[PDB]
């Protein structure tokens, strides 16, 4: 009849709480943690470049430049090189055209190398070409001479006086001097047995000579044939001798006389060609200077002038640069004009050297821009940095996570055990009230 | 009736490391209309310290000099007894000591002296009783003395 | 009436006193913090021991690095200014060559007569008449070449023999032998140049007194000794000459010495087309108007080149313009080996920018040492944001641990003070 049963459970009841205490630690940890990194790495999100960029940003993206810059480099001195292999062949045709220009000058001048006031040779004096075929014959003629004039019919021999023009202008006279060149001189001696002999006793001044010598005679056939008309000069009336048929043995083959020659640019074309009737030949001169003879059957032949003043050239007036004027007033124009043909090239060459000039410098101007920047590029990759807060901070970042990480993953056990534990221990509770 | 009594028997959640003052917040508890009442009558001079003597055998007003003849309330010796954890008080004038001392200190014969106070009590455990007044003493005693350790040391270290 | 609830308070204390561990615990991470970190600063001193400042001259050993960049660029620039000199000077080198080229091209002639033309004025124009049909195929019926370069007479003076053969008109001319082919050849030429041409309708090749013959003795083989050329060129010597029918005895020789040919030949009507001894050579026309007597006419002739395969001779030449090719040959290789050399300076100035990239490698390789070594520097640094980190954090952390401690300690003991409640409605 007592009763019994004690108190039992004040103890039990202190675990539950006892761990539960760990409830505010754990969170207590975790959110201090957190929520500090954060507040620290708030900072350095945005603070790893604070200086870093301003002069960092050069070398990286420079040195990506250089794969650029540096083969650009070679580029432009290669093409520099070709601009060099352009500009030397401008200067070779720049030595060719002082070679063209020299060529054209002295083709032009050479109107002067014989004939600039050649006129003046004799200078008031007197002079002939009886002896002349070396500048010393005159010992074969001077007092000998005399010694041939004696086995002819009326006078024939050297035809000194007999060369000599009156008067008449002077273009024309080309035609009947060509066809006396076969026959300049005509020394003979009836006999055909001293061809030699004669000729080589005639050797006072040696034999330096190409004498010619001829044995034709006066010719034989009536002046009232088939003469021509006078509308352009003929020089066959312009001669004195001692005879008239002097100037006529030779007709043969000189046919002159008694055609309608005429030239090529009037009395309707080509008519020398048709085989002119009741005469034999009657080719003409193409050109007044160098032109040949045209013909439209037997062919042609040059007329390129040769021969000198040879008596007197000027025998009523005598100087020089006033009648004969012509010539070197347009030989002038021409060298105007070859000038101003290759001043065009020359402005040419001169445009090639603005060119290559500006190429150049602004070849050495980009260069030396990439030179600074490669100088500057090669040079800042050495900067100061400051590297080690950057590291350091991320670090210190995550750790940090991975220490809140652990504290986090020891939670969730510790917390299960409570409910299982009051589970276990709280029911007595009403138990030992009831039992009162 | 009955369960009237037990009550105040918290009482010894008096333990209080941030204690300041108890002087007079102890009286009224006694007022009511026990072993616990009597011994709060003479417990609250123990948070002062609890190796202190005031015997109310001799004179409860005043100390005669600093000389106890029963000891200041050691807690342990290396040449006399090893640490206190259980002592066990006599019925007459205060005789204490260990509960598992004795029964190997008298060990097959029980009526020697004590060597306590230089007097003569030739009994021993088997008529003792259980002692309630050593409680507060060691516990009040670390709880005042250890905690001065963490203070000092933390200030010289963190000079720097 | 009823009987009270009683106490009932008791446990209240419980739940807010044992919390009082909650961080005199968390003491000890305090401590267990402060000694870790204390050791830890101690380790940042015993970093701060290898101070070792950064290199003497940072401050302008940048502006030496500086310096022997620049270098660089200077010495690169100043060698590819000579480099330029080096291109012009192996251009000009190039074209000596060419010039060397033609030169001695000019110089082995071949057997080719070509170059004697150069001798008159105009006949260039006669030379690229004949080159620039040279040049191209087209096609030619019957191919013709000025005769002079086709003949191969025998010796020089029978080249003046045989000059007045045909006039120098003729020499300029070039002969035909299908006589209607008048000016078919002259499509793309037409008349442009000064040039004539020769017309051939016969010919005759026959042994003339190849025996015991018209005379008492004999002597010699006849006028063939040599002479030969084109088909049409010879042709044409037939044709307008005969000169195969002149009775060349070598020596001495007169007209009347000659009359024994008076009588009619196979030459016909009396006398020679033309005769020629030695250097006199003779024309012979009809006397019809005259007293028809026979006449010879005589004229003498000098020494000729033409027809002849060799175009001058070693002995004059066109000769001192041989020496100028060798000498001007000889300056401008000379003067291209002294470039040569010069580009062997380049070279080496070339080795000279190769060791400046030496000294460039070098240099680059210490400032990099260098600056990993400031970043050394930068690690020692780093304890002043260590230490900045732990003095905050731990003075913080006691301070809330102490203040909570204060705080909830005395929010409990002032709750023990509930216990006045207890002492209650009993009685009196």
């Amino acid at each position: 009849e007592h009763q019994n049963a004690r108190e039992l459970l004040r103890d039990v009841k202190s675990r539950f709480e006892k761990e539960k205490s760990n409830q505010a630690e754990a969170q207590s940890n975790i959110d201090q943690g957190r929520k500090k990194v954060d507040a620290l790495n708030k900072t350095i999100a945005h603070l790893e470049e604070e200086l870093t960029k301003e002069m960092g940003g050069d070398k990286d993206q420079m040195r990506q430049e250089l794969e650029q810059l540096e083969k650009a480099n070679e580029k432009l001195r290669e093409v520099n090189n070709s601009l060099v292999v352009s500009l030397q062949d401008v200067k070779n045709e720049e030595r060719d055209i002082q070679h063209e220009r020299e060529s054209e000058l002295r083709t032009i001048s050479r109107s002067i190398q014989n004939k600039k006031v050649e006129l003046q040779n004799i200078a008031k004096g007197n002079d002939t070409f009886l002896m002349n075929f070396d500048r010393n014959m005159d010992r074969l003629l001077r007092t000998i001479e005399q010694r041939k004039n004696e086995f002819e019919t009326p006078a024939i021999g050297p035809l000194g006086s007999l060369v000599t023009i009156r008067k008449g202008f002077e273009k024309w006279t080309r035609s009947i001097q060509r066809a006396i060149s076969s026959s300049l001189n005509a020394f003979v001696v009836s006999n055909p047995k001293d061809n030699r002999l004669f000729r080589d006793i005639m050797r006072s001044c040696g034999i330096r000579s190409n004498i010619p010598i001829v044995t034709y005679c006066l010719s034989q056939f009536d002046y009232s044939k088939g003469r021509a008309h006078g509308n352009y000069p003929t020089i066959v009336d312009a001669l004195e001798f001692s005879k008239p048929e002097i100037e006529c043995l030779f007709v043969d083959l000189s046919r002159i006389e008694r055609i309608v020659l005429i030239e090529d640019k009037n009395e309707a074309r080509n008519f020398l060609q048709r085989n002119p009737v009741n005469v034999n030949m009657a080719l003409s001169l193409r050109d007044r200077r160098s032109g040949f003879q045209l013909s439209g059957g037997y062919r042609l032949d040059t007329v390129t002038y040769q021969d000198k003043i040879r008596l007197k050239v000027n025998s009523s007036s005598d100087n020089g640069t006033q009648y004969l004027k012509d010539l070197i007033e347009q030989e002038t124009k021409e060298l105007q004009n070859i000038r101003d043909r290759y001043e065009e090239k020359l402005s040419e060459v001169r445009s090639r050297l603005k060119e290559i000039d500006g190429r150049l410098k602004s070849t050495k101007n980009e260069m030396r821009k990439t030179n600074f920047r490669m100088t500057e590029l090669k040079m800042n990759v050495g900067k100061v940095v400051d590297t080690g807060i950057l590291n350091s901070k991320i670090n210190e970042r995550k750790n940090q996570e991975q220490a809140i990480a652990s504290y986090e993953a020891a939670k969730e056990e510790l917390g299960l055990k409570i409910e299982q534990i009051a589970q276990e221990a709280q029911p007595i509770k009403e138990q030992y009230d009831s039992t009162k | 009736y009955k369960q009237i009594d037990e009550t105040i028997n918290q009482l010894v959640d008096s333990t209080s490391p941030s204690t300041i003052g108890i002087e007079e917040q102890v009286a009224d508890i006694t007022s009511t209309y026990t072993d616990t009442l009597k011994i709060l009558k003479v417990l609250p001079y123990i948070w002062n310290d609890p190796t202190c003597v005031i015997p109310d055998l001799q004179n409860p007003a005043d100390e005669d000099d600093l000389q106890i003849e029963g000891g200041k309330i050691e807690l342990t010796c290396p040449i006399t007894c090893k640490p206190y954890e259980a002592p066990l008080i006599s019925r007459k004038c205060n005789h204490v000591f260990d509960r598992d001392g004795i029964q190997n200190y008298l060990q097959g014969y029980t009526t020697r002296d004590c060597p306590q106070a230089a007097c003569s009590q030739v009994v021993s455990m088997r008529d003792f009783v259980r002692d309630p007044i050593m409680e507060l003493r060691c516990k009040i005693a670390k709880m005042k003395e250890s905690q001065e350790q963490d203070k000092r040391s933390s200030q010289a270290i963190d000079v720097l | 009436e009823i009987f009270e609830k009683l106490n009932t308070i008791r446990d209240e204390v419980i739940k807010k006193k044992n919390q009082n561990e909650y961080y005199r615990g968390r003491t000890k991470k305090l401590q267990a913090t402060i000694i870790s970190t204390k050791e830890d600063f101690l380790r940042s001193q015993e970093i701060l021991a290898q101070t070792h400042l950064p290199e003497k001259s940072v401050f302008e050993d940048i502006d030496i690095k500086r310096k022997e960049i620049i270098n660089k660029e200077g010495e690169i620039r100043d060698l590819i200014s000579e480099i330029d000199a080096k291109a012009n000077a192996i251009n000009h080198e190039m074209r000596s060559i060419q010039r060397q080229a033609e030169s001695k091209t000019k110089s082995l002639t071949t057997t080719d007569k070509i170059g004697i033309l150069n001798q008159d004025q105009d006949l260039k124009e006669v030379r690229d008449a004949v080159l620039m049909v040279r040049e191209h195929p087209e096609m030619k019926d019957k191919i013709l070449e000025p005769p002079i370069m086709t003949v191969s007479a025998i010796n020089a003076q029978f080249a003046a023999y045989l000059a007045q053969c045909v006039d120098y008109n003729t020499s300029k001319a070039l002969t035909v032998v299908d006589s209607d082919s008048y000016k078919l050849f002259a499509n793309p030429i037409l008349d442009k140049f000064k040039v004539n041409l020769r017309e051939l309708s016969s010919a005759d090749t026959t042994p003339p007194v190849p025996a015991e013959t018209v005379r008492d003795l004999g002597f010699e083989g006849y006028l063939s000794d040599f002479i030969t050329g084109d088909k049409r060129v010879m042709k044409m010597l037939c044709q307008t000459s005969k000169i195969h029918t002149i009775p060349v005895s070598r020596r001495e020789l007169t007209p009347a010495q000659i009359k024994k040919l008076i009588t009619p030949r196979p030459n016909g009507k009396i006398l020679f087309k033309r005769i020629i001894h030695g250097n006199r050579l003779v024309d012979i026309k009809q006397s019809a108007y005259g007293s028809k007597q026979v006449f010879p006419t005589d004229v003498s002739i000098k020494q000729t080149n033409f027809y002849q395969g060799s175009i001058m001779s070693n002995e004059q030449k066109i000769r001192i313009e041989n020496e100028i090719i060798n000498l001007k040959n000889e300056y401008n290789d000379r003067k291209s080996t002294l470039d040569a050399l010069s580009n062997q300076k380049s070279g080496y100035r070339h080795e000279l920018s190769e060791l400046a990239s030496k000294n460039d490698d070098i240099n680059r390789e210490a400032h990099q040492l260098n600056e990993i070594r400031k970043k050394y520097t930068m690690r020692k640094s780093t304890i002043e944001t260590l230490r900045e980190k732990l003095d905050q954090l731990k003075r913080e952390a006691r301070k809330d641990v102490s203040q909570k401690i204060k705080d909830i300690d005395d929010q409990i003991q002032q709750l023990l003070l509930k216990q006045r409640h207890l002492l209650s409605k009993m009685a009196s």
